[PDB]
């Protein structure tokens, strides 16, 4: 009807349609504390949304206060609760409803609310359909727009979309295999699909996740998803990892690779293997390079890693005081 | 501005 | 000697902490250069102007800033119409870190205020006559503990508040944020601070709880806001906190944990990111590094032996250097990065972060490092709470003398 925005909008105190009610002022009390000083369009809207909730109005013309004071404030909950009960109250149609919060999410996507709305709007609905390429659009603007990827993650899983999700997550890597968003959703899909314990998929991840490393070797991303999906079940269990690591050193280092490595040794020495001693001190050497220059930022967590394999590790370790 | 946690 | 440059982030070495794009630029990639090179001018402004870095936190000038924000606000704090608990608490946290003491005019005036926004079914909203929600709850009670006198204590409803928090536990053992509203890990962090504070905790709020949080801890080994997604400082610190207010740290892969947090603070600017891959920002210098006093004190509890016995598990010199370098606004006020505009959330968590980096403490042993002229030292925060740890005692105290709500 009449855009908060449109140059013809007039204010609420001054509409004939609302002479009937009288306004709700806010109630900061006698002395004020973080008093906003609130424009005069703000002040208006919410003295008469304050008014309708008050009285508990349930009207059309409430439906289209509420539609205003969001736009003001998408950030206002009570708001937001307030028109969902009007939604049901009124009758009010949900697909409208859908267009309408799909318009303001793309302009606010930032915010709790919106997305809490239209994850309330689908569910009433029982109606997935226009989610996933609704929830790419938003991607497409900000791939890591944090709400968003929570939203395709509930949805994909509530109606078991899974089918084209990796295919999408591929489609992002390749735009930039450095969003992290993109990483954690796949890993999202294969754990809810095939799971990681089938050796092919195992494998195959792998394959891809050392052939990307090895294409942007400085990608912490790729390394985090690697370490990710083989840690559970024991580092030292993939001996060929080791090796295959070693080899980029070379043309394919990183301090990323280093820490790879020790924690390669960490879990070696946790599962008793041979040669005790000599990765030990491989470890504590890799620690120290990282702790005195390939990674000083670190430097108080590399010294801790030391200390702590040497804690348990050092030939000493298991030795009695008195020996 | 607005509030990124709420 | 004197060469030597006694500023981590100036040191000629420390221009090989640039990032290493190996040639294939992607978005990420390019986000992340511009703000290298824009922090880069920062660093090297001393040395292009000819001047000795000195660094100042600018006391006065945030002070000020704070002051008048406590009372009232222009129109572009409109949008924070709905979490004005908010403001109270990050200012007067903000001041507390400060030192300057709290009027008790401000005082009454804070209380009566938030009593406005305690709704009659407890809880707070973000604002008069709003419905009650978690986080402004949160806030509203940090705030009142900040003040800590009778009267404050006094505002809230503890029956009214237990209930609320009842009315928003979940099977699955997580909580709403309110009515109507969604879910993620922190209302459990919100439920629990305020719970353990005011002493309403009964046997069966938390059931699962725990369990449900570390659902949430990923294959990053951070945490991400509901069980599969990715993991997030403001999320892990909820969950951590939550866990270790709960005493079940334990149920998480603490190790992992580790391993993610550290790795969040950026090796060029000496601030931490929110998640891998994305860009700094001052508030995650609590967020982030606020974990690791978390961490130590859960490691430690473990009889961990090779816990340090004076430092944090990250670079708090480098820390330190971010915040005052590049966080400060020069007419008060702090902020995320250069380039961005100050606000009190970031007022209030950078110095928190600060405080952080300033201070060590565990049990007995204390070893403070104050990069800069030592005026810049802050009063301690507490790292579950994030208010003076006295406070939290006071509050604590104050609450275990009435009774768990029913009995
Ligand atoms: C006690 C509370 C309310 C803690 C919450 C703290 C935080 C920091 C929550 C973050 C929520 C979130 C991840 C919102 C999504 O938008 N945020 C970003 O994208 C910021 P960044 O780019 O740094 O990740």
């Amino acid at each position: 009807f009449l855009s908060l925005d449109s140059p013809t909008y007039v204010l609420y105190r001054d509409r004939a349609e609302w002479a009937d009610i009288d306004p709700v002022p806010q109630n900061d009390g006698p002395s004020p504390v973080v008093q906003i000083i609130y424009s005069e369009k703000f002040r208006d809207v919410y003295d008469y949304f304050r008014a309708v909730l008050q009285r508990d109005e349930r009207s059309e013309r409430a439906f289209k206060l509420t539609r205003d004071a969001i736009e003001l404030n998408a950030a206002n909950y009570t708001v937001w609760h307030f028109r969902r009960v009007l939604l049901r109250s009124l009758q009010k149609d949900l697909q409208e409803e859908m267009n309408y919060i799909i318009a303001i999410i793309e302009e606010q996507p930032k915010n709790y609310q919106v997305w809490h709305h239209r994850r309330v709007l689908v569910e009433w609905l029982k109606d997935p359909s226009q989610e996933l390429e609704f929830i790419a659009d938003i991607l497409n603007q900000d791939a890591k727009n944090y709400h968003a990827w929570q939203h395709r993650q509930w949805v994909i899983q509530e109606f078991r979309l899974w089918d084209n999700e990796l295919q999408y997550v591929d489609q992002l890597l390749k735009e930039d295999v450095r969003n992290n968003s993109v990483w954690n959703q796949r890993h999202f899909v294969i754990s809810n699909t095939t799971g990681y314990s089938d050796r092919a998929v195992l494998e195959r991840e792998v394959q891809y996740t050392l052939e990307m490393i090895k294409l942007v070797p400085h990608n912490e991303s790729a390394w985090n998803y690697l370490k990710g999906i083989l840690q559970d079940r024991g580092l030292s269990r993939y001996p060929n990892l080791l090796n295959q690591l070693l080899d980029l050193q070379p043309s394919h280092s990183s301090p990323y690779l280093i820490a790879f490595l020790v924690d390669i040794y960490e879990d070696m020495l946790e599962n008793q293997c041979d040669n005790k001693e000599d990765i030990l001190n491989k470890a504590l050497e890799l620690c120290e390079i990282l702790a005195k220059e390939k990674d000083t930022i670190r430097k108080e967590y590399w010294r801790y890693i030391g200390r702590s394999l040497q804690s348990k590790h050092s030939r000493e370790s298991d030795i009695p005081a008195s020996v | 501005t607005k509030c990124v946690i709420m | 000697p004197v060469w030597s440059e006694p500023l981590y982030s100036l040191r000629p070495e420390h221009a090989r902490e640039r990032l290493q794009d190996d040639s294939v630029e992607t978005v990420t990639s390019i986000e992340q250069a511009k703000v290298e090179e824009k922090i880069q001018e920062v660093f090297s402004s001393y040395k292009f102007n000819h001047l000795v870095p000195r660094l100042v936190l600018q006391r006065e000038k945030h002070f000020h800033y704070l002051k008048r924000g406590l009372r009232q606000l222009t129109d572009a704090y409109e949008c924070l119409d709905a979490s004005r608990p908010w403001l109270c608490y990050w200012i007067l946290h903000s001041l507390e870190l400060l030192d300057e003491p709290i009027p008790q005019i401000v005082a009454t005036d804070v209380c009566q205020f938030l009593e406005l926004c305690q709704s009659p079914d407890g809880g707070f909203g973000g604002g008069p006559g709003q419905y009650p929600h978690l986080a402004p709850t949160y806030a509203a009670v940090n705030a009142l503990c900040i003040i800590g006198t009778e009267e404050a204590y006094n505002v809230i409803n503890r029956e009214k508040l237990l209930q609320y928090l009842y009315s928003l536990k979940q099977p699955d053992g997580s909580f709403l944020m309110h009515v109507g509203g969604e879910v993620d890990v922190r209302s459990a962090y919100c439920a629990a601070s305020v719970a353990s504070l005011t002493n309403i905790i009964t046997p069966d709020l938390f059931e699962g709880t725990a369990e449900w949080i570390a659902r949430c801890q990923n294959w990053e080994g951070g945490i991400g806001g509901v069980p599969g997604m990715e993991a997030h400082g403001g999320y892990t610190f909820c969950g951590l906190a939550a866990l270790v207010i709960l005493k079940k740290e334990r149920s998480l892969n603490l190790k992992s944990l580790l391993q993610w947090v550290t790795s969040r603070q950026m090796r060029f600017e000496g601030g931490f990111q929110g998640r891998c891959n994305k860009l700094v920002d001052g508030c995650y210098s609590f967020w982030q590094a606020g974990l690791l006093p978390l961490l130590h004190r859960a490691l430690h509890a473990q009889g961990d032996p090779a816990l340090s016995m004076s430092h944090w598990m990250f670079h708090q010199q480098a820390l330190q250097e971010y915040i005052l370098m590049c966080c400060q606004c020069p007419a008060g006020g702090l902020l995320d990065k250069p380039g961005k505009s100050r606000d009190f959330y970031h007022t209030c968590y950078c110095l928190s972060g600060l405080s952080i980096a300033q201070h060590f403490g565990s049990g007995a042993m204390l070893h403070d490092v104050v990069m800069g002229v030592p005026e810049n030292v802050l009063q301690p925060t507490h790292p579950v709470y994030n208010i003076g740890p006295d406070k939290v005692i006071q509050a604590t105290t104050h609450f275990l003398q009435k009774p768990v709500p029913g009995f």
